[PDB]
């Protein structure tokens, strides 16, 4: 027990393809035992990042993951949330959506 | 060698309009006696300073900061100018290392709103 959640994130848009980066302030995690993951109805990607990209486990620089459908032609908004490697344990998903081209 | 010390930033340049966000990740500080300082040595004497605007709520878990950009000194400048930027310290003026930062052009006269 230790409710992670995600204060904010730097961009509520990206590139349906993925590989950009961004930043987000959250409470404490533990460098080691937490990721970022991208999800949807049928779909769940892990953002890319290492453990050096996480600053004092409150904010964690990483790369949108490519997202599923990389043809899409409308914004596809997804949710962003935190979960440790262990217990699977989340966070309060954040709207983050992909965009065509 | 101090207290004070930038790490990461999502951004590095901004408009020289101002008023942009920008992710600062930084080292130990207090959302009340810190703040985004932006300079540039006039050269000749003076100087120019310019700060981040962000309120203390904005100071996250005291090692990062979300903040705006303080609109540089002349916004009319067709190329682009390069101030520093610094942490620092409203108690005993503490400061920060520098660390670089670009400003440039509002795009040719924004005003292309479609109108």
């Amino acid at each position: 027990t230790s409710e992670l959640r995600i204060c904010r994130i730097n961009k509520e848009s990206g590139p349906c393809t993925g590989g950009e980066e961004l930043y987000l302030l959250c409470d404490k995690v533990q460098k080691e035992d937490i990721s970022v993951v991208f999800s949807t109805a049928s779909w769940e990607g892990r953002a890319d990042f290492s453990q050096a990209d996480v600053h004092r486990q409150i904010a964690i620089v990483f790369k949108t993951p490519p997202y599923e459908d990389l043809e899409i032609s409308e914004p596809v908004t997804v949710n962003v949330f935190l979960q440790r490697l262990t217990d699977g344990v989340c966070s309060e998903p954040l709207p983050f959506t992909y965009l065509p081209r | 060698a101090s207290n004070l010390k930038i790490v990461r930033m999502d951004r590095t340049a901004g408009c020289v309009t101002g008023g942009e966000e920008i992710y600062l990740l930084c080292d130990k500080v207090q959302k009340d006696d810190i703040q985004i300082r932006f300079y540039e040595e006039e050269e000749n004497g003076g100087v120019w300073e310019g700060f981040g605007d962000f309120s203390p709520t904005d100071v996250h878990r005291q090692f990062a900061i979300v903040f705006k950009t303080p609109k540089y000194k002349d916004v009319n400048i067709t190329k682009p100018a390069s101030v520093f930027v610094q942490l620092r310290r409203k108690s005993d003026l503490e400061t920060s290392e520098p660390k670089p930062f670009l400003y440039y052009p509002e795009i040719k006269d924004k005003e292309e709103v479609q109108r």
